[PDB]
DNA sequence: TTTTTTTTTTTTTT
Protein backbone atom coordinates (compact mmCIF):
# COMPACT_ATOMS: atom_id res chain seq x y z
CA UNK A 1 0.00 0.00 0.00
CA UNK A 2 1.17 3.56 -0.50
CA UNK A 3 -0.10 5.77 2.08
CA UNK A 4 -1.49 9.75 1.01
CA UNK A 5 0.57 12.99 0.94
CA UNK A 6 -0.72 15.17 3.52
CA UNK A 7 -1.11 18.66 2.25
CA UNK A 8 0.10 21.31 5.15
CA UNK A 9 1.76 24.14 6.22
CA UNK A 10 5.79 23.57 6.66
CA UNK A 11 4.95 25.19 10.19
CA UNK A 12 2.90 22.23 11.02
CA UNK A 13 6.10 19.55 9.50
CA UNK A 14 8.66 22.28 11.41
CA UNK A 15 6.88 21.89 14.78
CA UNK A 16 6.19 18.18 14.48
CA UNK A 17 7.54 15.30 15.86
CA UNK A 18 9.53 12.93 14.03
CA UNK A 19 9.19 9.17 13.99
CA UNK A 20 11.97 6.80 12.90
CA UNK A 21 10.89 3.45 12.35
CA UNK A 22 13.33 1.07 13.63
CA UNK A 23 13.05 -1.65 10.77
CA UNK A 24 15.12 -1.46 7.60
CA UNK A 25 11.63 -1.34 5.58
CA UNK A 26 8.99 0.38 7.54
CA UNK A 27 8.59 4.17 6.33
CA UNK A 28 9.59 6.93 8.48
CA UNK A 29 7.09 9.31 9.47
CA UNK A 30 5.82 12.30 11.71
CA UNK A 31 2.90 13.31 13.94
CA UNK A 32 2.03 16.70 13.89
CA UNK A 33 0.73 19.42 17.57
CA UNK A 34 -2.75 18.33 16.17
CA UNK A 35 -2.03 14.66 16.38
CA UNK A 36 -1.67 14.01 12.82
CA UNK A 37 -0.06 11.35 11.64
CA UNK A 38 2.22 12.21 7.95
CA UNK A 39 3.73 9.35 5.88
CA UNK A 40 4.37 11.87 2.88
CA UNK A 41 4.28 15.77 2.73
CA UNK A 42 2.38 17.55 -0.01
CA UNK A 43 3.28 21.81 0.30
CA UNK A 44 3.34 24.75 -2.28
CA UNK A 45 5.57 27.51 -2.24
CA UNK A 46 8.59 29.54 -3.37
CA UNK A 47 11.89 28.39 -4.03
CA UNK A 48 13.82 31.53 -2.33
CA UNK A 49 17.17 30.72 -3.34
CA UNK A 50 19.25 29.62 -6.38
CA UNK A 51 19.80 25.28 -5.74
CA UNK A 52 22.42 24.20 -4.25
CA UNK A 53 23.91 21.25 -6.48
CA UNK A 54 27.21 19.26 -5.40
CA UNK A 55 30.24 19.48 -7.48
CA UNK A 56 30.31 15.92 -7.44
CA UNK A 57 26.73 15.74 -8.34
CA UNK A 58 25.87 13.33 -5.18
CA UNK A 59 23.02 15.68 -3.98
CA UNK A 60 21.10 18.54 -5.17
CA UNK A 61 18.93 20.66 -2.93
CA UNK A 62 16.77 23.87 -2.77
CA UNK A 63 14.73 26.24 -0.51
CA UNK A 64 11.03 26.62 -0.37
CA UNK A 65 9.03 29.15 1.74
CA UNK A 66 4.89 29.21 1.83
CA UNK A 67 4.72 32.23 4.41
CA UNK A 68 4.31 30.17 7.39
CA UNK A 69 8.21 28.36 7.31
CA UNK A 70 10.64 27.63 5.17
CA UNK A 71 11.89 24.01 4.29
CA UNK A 72 14.77 22.68 2.78
CA UNK A 73 13.65 19.85 -0.08
CA UNK A 74 16.65 17.29 -0.88
CA UNK A 75 17.65 14.48 -3.74
CA UNK A 76 20.38 12.53 -3.39
CA UNK A 77 22.16 10.22 -6.49
CA UNK A 78 21.16 11.02 -9.62
CA UNK A 79 17.34 12.60 -8.03
CA UNK A 80 19.82 15.84 -7.95
CA UNK A 81 17.85 16.06 -11.76
CA UNK A 82 15.06 17.21 -9.23
CA UNK A 83 17.42 20.31 -7.68
CA UNK A 84 18.20 21.24 -11.68
CA UNK A 85 14.49 21.69 -12.70
CA UNK A 86 13.83 24.48 -10.19
CA UNK A 87 15.31 28.26 -10.12
CA UNK A 88 15.47 30.95 -7.78
CA UNK A 89 11.93 32.19 -7.47
CA UNK A 90 9.55 29.88 -9.25
CA UNK A 91 6.27 29.06 -7.60
CA UNK A 92 6.21 25.25 -7.37
CA UNK A 93 4.46 22.20 -5.26
CA UNK A 94 6.27 19.69 -3.98
CA UNK A 95 5.74 15.93 -2.75
CA UNK A 96 8.14 13.58 -0.69
CA UNK A 97 8.75 11.88 2.13
CA UNK A 98 9.16 13.43 5.56
CA UNK A 99 12.91 13.72 6.89
CA UNK A 100 14.97 14.73 9.66
CA UNK A 101 18.51 15.79 10.10
CA UNK A 102 20.16 17.20 12.34
CA UNK A 103 16.98 17.61 14.29
CA UNK A 104 15.59 20.13 11.69
CA UNK A 105 12.63 18.29 9.64
CA UNK A 106 13.09 18.28 5.60
CA UNK A 107 11.78 16.85 2.47
CA UNK A 108 13.13 14.02 0.08
CA UNK A 109 11.85 15.25 -2.99
CA UNK A 110 9.52 12.76 -4.48
CA UNK A 111 8.87 15.53 -6.99
CA UNK A 112 8.66 19.63 -7.74
CA UNK A 113 6.69 21.46 -10.69
CA UNK A 114 6.26 25.06 -11.21
CA UNK A 115 2.54 25.77 -10.03
CA UNK A 116 0.32 28.74 -11.59
CA UNK A 117 -0.24 31.75 -8.81
CA UNK A 118 -4.13 30.25 -8.69
CA UNK A 119 -3.00 27.14 -7.62
CA UNK A 120 -1.22 28.95 -4.40
CA UNK A 121 -4.80 29.83 -3.70
CA UNK A 122 -6.25 26.55 -3.89
CA UNK A 123 -3.53 25.06 -1.60
CA UNK A 124 -4.07 27.15 1.05
CA UNK A 125 -7.84 26.62 0.74
CA UNK A 126 -7.38 23.28 1.10
CA UNK A 127 -4.44 23.30 3.45
CA UNK A 128 -6.83 25.11 5.93
CA UNK A 129 -9.78 23.09 5.10
CA UNK A 130 -7.95 19.79 6.22
CA UNK A 131 -6.91 21.35 8.85
CA UNK A 132 -10.50 22.15 10.20
CA UNK A 133 -11.73 18.58 9.36
CA UNK A 134 -8.85 17.25 11.47
CA UNK A 135 -8.52 19.09 14.68
CA UNK A 136 -12.41 18.56 15.15
CA UNK A 137 -11.83 14.67 15.06
CA UNK A 138 -9.16 14.77 17.12
CA UNK A 139 -10.44 16.87 19.48
CA UNK A 140 -13.81 13.91 20.31
CA UNK A 141 -10.72 11.49 19.75
CA UNK A 142 -8.77 13.05 23.04
CA UNK A 143 -12.20 12.93 24.89
CA UNK A 144 -12.75 9.14 24.40
CA UNK A 145 -8.68 8.71 24.85
CA UNK A 146 -8.85 10.34 28.26
CA UNK A 147 -11.95 8.68 29.40
CA UNK A 148 -11.30 4.87 28.24
CA UNK A 149 -8.15 4.81 27.32
CA UNK A 150 -7.20 2.24 24.20
CA UNK A 151 -9.72 -0.21 24.87
CA UNK A 152 -12.02 -2.58 22.50
CA UNK A 153 -14.93 -0.22 24.30
CA UNK A 154 -13.15 2.76 22.63
CA UNK A 155 -12.64 1.44 19.14
CA UNK A 156 -16.54 0.82 18.95
CA UNK A 157 -17.41 4.25 20.45
CA UNK A 158 -14.41 5.95 18.24
CA UNK A 159 -16.31 3.98 14.78
CA UNK A 160 -19.38 5.37 15.37
CA UNK A 161 -18.46 8.74 15.80
CA UNK A 162 -16.65 8.92 12.30
CA UNK A 163 -13.17 8.74 13.86
CA UNK A 164 -10.57 6.20 12.62
CA UNK A 165 -9.29 3.40 15.34
CA UNK A 166 -5.61 4.71 14.07
CA UNK A 167 -5.89 8.17 15.65
CA UNK A 168 -6.18 6.75 19.34
CA UNK A 169 -2.89 4.97 18.61
CA UNK A 170 -1.32 8.19 17.47
CA UNK A 171 -2.87 10.36 20.57
CA UNK A 172 -1.35 7.39 22.71
CA UNK A 173 2.08 7.75 21.05
CA UNK A 174 2.12 11.45 21.01
CA UNK A 175 1.11 11.55 24.52
CA UNK A 176 4.41 8.77 24.96
CA UNK A 177 6.56 11.25 22.93
CA UNK A 178 5.41 14.42 25.57
CA UNK B 1 21.42 30.23 13.74
CA UNK B 2 20.16 32.88 11.38
CA UNK B 3 17.12 30.67 9.25
CA UNK B 4 15.80 32.36 6.92
CA UNK B 5 12.95 34.11 7.69
CA UNK B 6 9.48 33.36 6.12
CA UNK B 7 8.32 36.22 4.02
CA UNK B 8 5.35 37.73 5.30
CA UNK B 9 2.50 38.90 3.97
CA UNK B 10 1.49 41.97 3.79
CA UNK B 11 -0.65 45.00 2.40
CA UNK B 12 1.33 48.18 1.64
CA UNK B 13 -0.60 50.11 3.77
CA UNK B 14 -0.18 47.41 6.82
CA UNK B 15 3.59 46.91 7.19
CA UNK B 16 5.13 47.04 10.51
CA UNK B 17 8.18 48.71 11.95
CA UNK B 18 9.22 45.02 12.75
CA UNK B 19 9.01 43.14 9.37
CA UNK B 20 12.45 42.61 8.05
CA UNK B 21 10.78 40.37 4.91
CA UNK B 22 7.23 40.66 3.59
CA UNK B 23 5.34 39.86 0.44
CA UNK B 24 3.40 42.29 -1.32
CA UNK B 25 1.06 41.88 -4.46
CA UNK B 26 0.15 44.07 -6.98
CA UNK B 27 0.67 46.23 -10.19
CA UNK B 28 3.01 47.87 -11.83
CA UNK B 29 2.68 51.20 -12.14
CA UNK B 30 6.15 53.01 -13.34
CA UNK B 31 9.61 51.33 -14.23
CA UNK B 32 12.60 53.21 -13.86
CA UNK B 33 15.09 50.82 -16.02
CA UNK B 34 18.51 52.99 -15.01
CA UNK B 35 18.10 52.94 -11.60
CA UNK B 36 16.50 49.33 -11.77
CA UNK B 37 13.45 50.41 -9.54
CA UNK B 38 9.86 50.21 -9.75
CA UNK B 39 6.65 51.80 -8.02
CA UNK B 40 3.77 48.95 -6.93
CA UNK B 41 0.37 49.60 -6.27
CA UNK B 42 -1.71 46.81 -4.31
CA UNK B 43 -4.96 49.59 -3.61
CA UNK B 44 -3.75 50.21 -0.40
CA UNK B 45 -0.76 51.87 -1.33
CA UNK B 46 2.66 52.27 -3.30
CA UNK B 47 5.58 51.05 -2.84
CA UNK B 48 9.00 51.90 -4.16
CA UNK B 49 11.08 48.38 -5.08
CA UNK B 50 14.38 48.40 -5.89
CA UNK B 51 15.14 45.54 -7.95
CA UNK B 52 18.80 44.00 -9.05
CA UNK B 53 18.56 42.30 -12.03
CA UNK B 54 14.61 41.77 -12.90
CA UNK B 55 12.53 44.50 -13.89
CA UNK B 56 8.63 43.71 -14.56
CA UNK B 57 6.62 45.71 -17.18
CA UNK B 58 4.17 48.84 -16.44
CA UNK B 59 1.06 47.09 -15.94
CA UNK B 60 1.71 43.76 -14.85
CA UNK B 61 -0.15 42.52 -11.31
CA UNK B 62 2.91 41.23 -10.01
CA UNK B 63 3.85 39.57 -6.49
CA UNK B 64 7.09 40.71 -4.74
CA UNK B 65 8.86 39.06 -1.92
CA UNK B 66 11.76 41.35 -0.37
CA UNK B 67 13.32 42.87 2.73
CA UNK B 68 12.56 46.42 3.95
CA UNK B 69 15.13 49.04 3.45
CA UNK B 70 14.54 52.15 6.37
CA UNK B 71 16.37 54.74 5.14
CA UNK B 72 16.01 58.83 5.45
CA UNK B 73 14.60 58.83 1.78
CA UNK B 74 11.47 56.33 3.16
CA UNK B 75 10.86 52.80 3.33
CA UNK B 76 11.94 50.89 -0.05
CA UNK B 77 11.91 46.89 -0.65
CA UNK B 78 14.72 45.46 -1.95
CA UNK B 79 13.34 42.75 -4.33
CA UNK B 80 14.11 39.12 -3.84
CA UNK B 81 11.43 36.87 -5.52
CA UNK B 82 9.24 39.01 -8.13
CA UNK B 83 6.71 36.59 -9.57
CA UNK B 84 4.23 36.93 -12.83
CA UNK B 85 0.56 37.41 -10.80
CA UNK B 86 -0.93 38.56 -13.95
CA UNK B 87 -3.74 35.15 -14.54
CA UNK B 88 -4.22 35.56 -10.09
CA UNK B 89 -7.46 35.66 -8.58
CA UNK B 90 -6.76 38.56 -6.37
CA UNK B 91 -10.32 38.36 -5.27
CA UNK B 92 -9.67 34.56 -3.82
CA UNK B 93 -6.42 35.46 -2.36
CA UNK B 94 -8.03 38.40 -0.56
CA UNK B 95 -10.82 36.08 1.05
CA UNK B 96 -8.34 33.22 2.21
CA UNK B 97 -6.39 35.66 3.75
CA UNK B 98 -9.49 36.73 6.00
CA UNK B 99 -10.04 33.28 6.80
CA UNK B 100 -7.04 32.64 7.92
CA UNK B 101 -6.53 35.33 10.14
CA UNK B 102 -9.86 34.58 11.39
CA UNK B 103 -9.43 30.74 11.66
CA UNK B 104 -6.05 29.78 12.48
CA UNK B 105 -6.02 31.58 15.69
CA UNK B 106 -8.99 30.11 16.97
CA UNK B 107 -7.82 26.41 15.53
CA UNK B 108 -4.05 26.68 18.02
CA UNK B 109 -6.33 27.63 21.03
CA UNK B 110 -8.55 24.17 20.41
CA UNK B 111 -5.84 22.32 22.17
CA UNK B 112 -6.88 20.70 25.48
CA UNK B 113 -4.44 18.02 26.93
CA UNK C 1 -18.48 12.25 -11.49
CA UNK C 2 -15.95 13.73 -8.21
CA UNK C 3 -15.08 11.04 -5.86
CA UNK C 4 -12.24 10.71 -3.60
CA UNK C 5 -9.51 8.02 -4.10
CA UNK C 6 -9.90 6.52 -0.71
CA UNK C 7 -13.89 6.16 -1.62
CA UNK C 8 -12.74 4.88 -5.19
CA UNK C 9 -13.75 0.96 -5.84
CA UNK C 10 -13.29 -1.77 -8.35
CA UNK C 11 -15.19 -1.44 -11.63
CA UNK C 12 -15.46 2.39 -11.11
CA UNK C 13 -17.16 4.12 -14.34
CA UNK C 14 -16.85 7.79 -15.07
CA UNK C 15 -14.35 9.13 -11.95
CA UNK C 16 -12.99 12.30 -12.00
CA UNK C 17 -10.39 12.67 -9.45
CA UNK C 18 -8.28 16.00 -8.91
CA UNK C 19 -4.61 14.93 -7.62
CA UNK C 20 -0.79 15.14 -8.04
CA UNK C 21 1.13 13.59 -9.81
CA UNK C 22 3.63 11.14 -7.79
CA UNK C 23 5.44 8.44 -9.75
CA UNK C 24 6.01 8.09 -13.28
CA UNK C 25 6.31 3.98 -13.99
CA UNK C 26 7.21 3.74 -17.79
CA UNK C 27 6.60 5.44 -21.02
CA UNK C 28 7.00 3.65 -23.85
CA UNK C 29 5.23 3.41 -28.05
CA UNK C 30 4.56 0.34 -29.64
CA UNK C 31 2.77 0.14 -33.53
CA UNK C 32 -1.17 0.44 -33.32
CA UNK C 33 -3.90 -0.31 -35.94
CA UNK C 34 -5.55 3.04 -36.63
CA UNK C 35 -9.02 1.47 -36.29
CA UNK C 36 -9.18 -0.44 -33.70
CA UNK C 37 -5.84 0.93 -31.71
CA UNK C 38 -4.78 -2.68 -30.88
CA UNK C 39 -0.28 -4.12 -31.11
CA UNK C 40 -0.06 -5.02 -35.00
CA UNK C 41 2.59 -7.68 -36.08
CA UNK C 42 5.30 -7.30 -38.60
CA UNK C 43 5.45 -9.98 -40.90
CA UNK C 44 9.06 -10.72 -41.87
CA UNK C 45 8.56 -12.70 -44.79
CA UNK C 46 5.62 -10.59 -46.79
CA UNK C 47 7.18 -7.45 -45.24
CA UNK C 48 3.95 -6.03 -44.23
CA UNK C 49 2.12 -4.97 -41.09
CA UNK C 50 -0.51 -7.65 -40.04
CA UNK C 51 -3.35 -6.46 -37.19
CA UNK C 52 -5.41 -9.71 -35.96
CA UNK C 53 -9.03 -7.71 -36.79
CA UNK C 54 -7.78 -5.68 -39.87
CA UNK C 55 -5.24 -7.75 -41.78
CA UNK C 56 -2.83 -5.64 -43.52
CA UNK C 57 -2.63 -2.28 -41.80
CA UNK C 58 -0.56 0.80 -41.57
CA UNK C 59 0.75 1.10 -38.03
CA UNK C 60 0.34 4.21 -35.94
CA UNK C 61 2.71 5.00 -32.79
CA UNK C 62 0.67 4.69 -29.64
CA UNK C 63 2.15 6.37 -26.75
CA UNK C 64 1.66 4.33 -22.69
CA UNK C 65 1.62 6.75 -19.83
CA UNK C 66 2.05 4.83 -16.68
CA UNK C 67 1.74 7.36 -13.50
CA UNK C 68 0.40 7.22 -10.19
CA UNK C 69 -2.10 9.89 -9.37
CA UNK C 70 -2.45 11.47 -4.68
CA UNK C 71 -5.40 13.37 -3.62
CA UNK C 72 -4.37 13.62 -0.42
CA UNK C 73 -7.29 10.93 0.70
CA UNK C 74 -5.40 8.07 -1.78
CA UNK C 75 -3.30 6.86 -4.05
CA UNK C 76 -4.09 5.61 -7.34
CA UNK C 77 -2.26 3.84 -10.56
CA UNK C 78 -3.14 6.15 -13.67
CA UNK C 79 -2.54 4.96 -17.62
CA UNK C 80 -3.17 7.32 -20.67
CA UNK C 81 -2.73 6.61 -24.36
CA UNK C 82 -1.83 8.02 -27.87
CA UNK C 83 -3.03 11.88 -28.08
CA UNK C 84 -3.55 12.44 -23.97
CA UNK C 85 -0.22 11.08 -23.33
CA UNK C 86 1.79 12.65 -25.97
CA UNK C 87 0.04 16.07 -24.42
CA UNK C 88 0.82 15.51 -21.28
CA UNK C 89 4.79 14.44 -21.85
CA UNK C 90 5.40 17.07 -24.84
CA UNK C 91 7.17 14.81 -26.55
CA UNK C 92 5.89 13.30 -30.13
CA UNK C 93 5.70 9.19 -30.21
CA UNK C 94 8.21 9.18 -33.08
CA UNK C 95 11.43 10.92 -30.72
CA UNK C 96 9.82 8.19 -27.84
CA UNK C 97 10.40 5.35 -29.73
CA UNK C 98 13.73 6.80 -31.33
CA UNK C 99 14.66 7.10 -27.40
CA UNK C 100 13.04 4.04 -26.73
CA UNK C 101 15.51 2.14 -29.59
CA UNK C 102 18.29 3.79 -28.13
CA UNK C 103 17.99 2.14 -24.89
CA UNK C 104 17.38 -0.94 -26.30
CA UNK C 105 20.56 -1.25 -28.38
CA UNK C 106 22.68 -0.91 -25.10
CA UNK C 107 21.48 -4.17 -23.84
CA UNK C 108 18.42 -3.39 -22.43
CA UNK C 109 14.64 -5.29 -22.87
CA UNK C 110 11.90 -2.92 -24.34
CA UNK C 111 10.04 -3.67 -20.14
CA UNK C 112 13.49 -2.11 -19.12
CA UNK C 113 13.66 0.58 -21.79
CA UNK C 114 10.60 2.12 -20.65
CA UNK C 115 11.14 2.22 -16.91
CA UNK C 116 14.36 3.89 -17.57
CA UNK C 117 13.27 6.79 -20.11
CA UNK C 118 9.65 7.19 -16.93
CA UNK C 119 12.77 7.71 -14.54
CA UNK C 120 15.70 9.86 -16.63
CA UNK C 121 13.42 12.09 -19.47
CA UNK C 122 10.08 12.15 -17.91
CA UNK C 123 10.43 12.89 -14.44
CA UNK C 124 9.41 16.63 -14.70
CA UNK C 125 6.40 15.69 -14.91
CA UNK C 126 5.92 14.54 -11.43
CA UNK C 127 4.63 17.35 -8.89
CA UNK C 128 2.10 18.43 -11.38
CA UNK C 129 -2.17 19.01 -10.63
CA UNK C 130 -4.09 17.41 -12.61
CA UNK C 131 -7.62 16.48 -13.52
CA UNK C 132 -8.12 12.42 -14.67
CA UNK C 133 -11.28 10.96 -15.63
CA UNK C 134 -12.04 7.35 -16.18
CA UNK C 135 -12.90 3.68 -15.42
CA UNK C 136 -11.26 2.05 -12.55
CA UNK C 137 -10.11 -2.01 -13.63
CA UNK C 138 -8.72 -4.11 -10.59
CA UNK C 139 -5.34 -5.88 -11.53
CA UNK C 140 -4.47 -9.17 -9.87
CA UNK C 141 -1.49 -7.97 -8.90
CA UNK C 142 -0.87 -4.67 -9.45
CA UNK C 143 -3.77 -2.92 -7.75
CA UNK C 144 -6.21 -0.77 -8.94
CA UNK C 145 -5.68 0.77 -12.31
CA UNK C 146 -7.41 4.28 -13.59
CA UNK C 147 -7.85 3.80 -17.40
CA UNK C 148 -8.24 7.32 -18.17
CA UNK C 149 -9.92 8.23 -20.84
CA UNK C 150 -8.75 12.08 -20.80
CA UNK C 151 -7.30 14.59 -19.02
CA UNK C 152 -7.32 18.53 -18.58
CA UNK C 153 -5.66 20.92 -16.47
CA UNK C 154 -7.41 22.49 -12.64
CA UNK C 155 -9.82 24.62 -12.87
CA UNK C 156 -8.87 26.12 -9.78
CA UNK C 157 -12.24 28.72 -9.29
CA UNK C 158 -14.32 25.11 -9.43
CA UNK C 159 -11.74 23.77 -6.97
CA UNK C 160 -12.24 26.38 -4.27
CA UNK C 161 -15.66 26.28 -4.83
CA UNK C 162 -16.00 22.70 -3.99
CA UNK C 163 -13.75 23.75 -1.00
CA UNK C 164 -15.93 26.56 0.27
CA UNK C 165 -18.69 24.57 0.06
CA UNK C 166 -16.95 21.81 2.72
CA UNK C 167 -15.85 24.84 4.54
CA UNK C 168 -19.63 25.76 5.07
CA UNK C 169 -20.23 21.95 6.01
CA UNK C 170 -17.77 22.45 8.94
CA UNK C 171 -19.22 25.80 10.37
CA UNK C 172 -16.61 28.12 9.03
CA UNK C 173 -18.91 30.61 6.86
C1' DT D 1 -11.07 0.33 -27.62
C1' DT D 2 -5.26 -0.75 -26.59
C1' DT D 3 0.98 -3.34 -24.03
C1' DT D 4 2.49 -6.10 -20.17
C1' DT D 5 1.74 -7.81 -16.75
C1' DT D 6 4.29 -8.31 -9.98
C1' DT D 7 2.06 -3.04 -5.58
C1' DT D 8 4.84 -0.28 -1.79
C1' DT D 9 10.22 0.19 1.82
C1' DT D 10 15.54 2.96 3.63
C1' DT D 11 19.64 5.60 3.67
C1' DT D 12 22.99 8.74 1.60
C1' DT D 13 24.22 15.33 3.10
C1' DT D 14 30.71 20.63 5.00
CA1 LIG E 1 13.51 7.73 -7.13
CA1 LIG F 1 15.53 40.85 -8.25
CA1 LIG G 1 -18.36 0.06 -8.52
CA1 LIG H 1 -6.29 9.17 -26.95
CA1 LIG I 1 -9.96 11.68 -25.65
ZN1 LIG J 1 -7.11 -3.26 -36.22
Amino acid sequence: KRMPATRLYIKDILEGYFVKSEGDFEPNYLITKYARKVYRAKIVGTVVREPLIAEDETYGKFQVDDGTGVIWVLGFRDDTKFAKLVRKGDLVQVIGKIAEWRDDKQILVEGVSKVHPNMWILHRYETLKEKIEHIKKAKIALEIYNQYGITAKSKVIAKNKGIEEELLEVIDELYGIM
Amino acid sequence: VRRRKPAVERKISEIREEDTRVSLIGRVIKVDKMDYMFWLDDGTGVAIIESESDLPKVGQVVRVIGRIIRNEEGIHIYAEVIQDFSDADLEALEEIRELERKLLPRLEGEIVW
Amino acid sequence: TRKKIKDIEAGDRFVEVRGTIAKVYRVLTYDACPECKKKVDYDEGLGVWICPEHGEVQPIKMTILDFGLDDGTGYIRVTLFGDDAEELLGVSPEEIAEKIKELEESGLTTKEAARKLAEDEFYNIIGREIVVRGNVIEDRFLGLILRASSWEDVDYRREIERIKEELEKLGVM
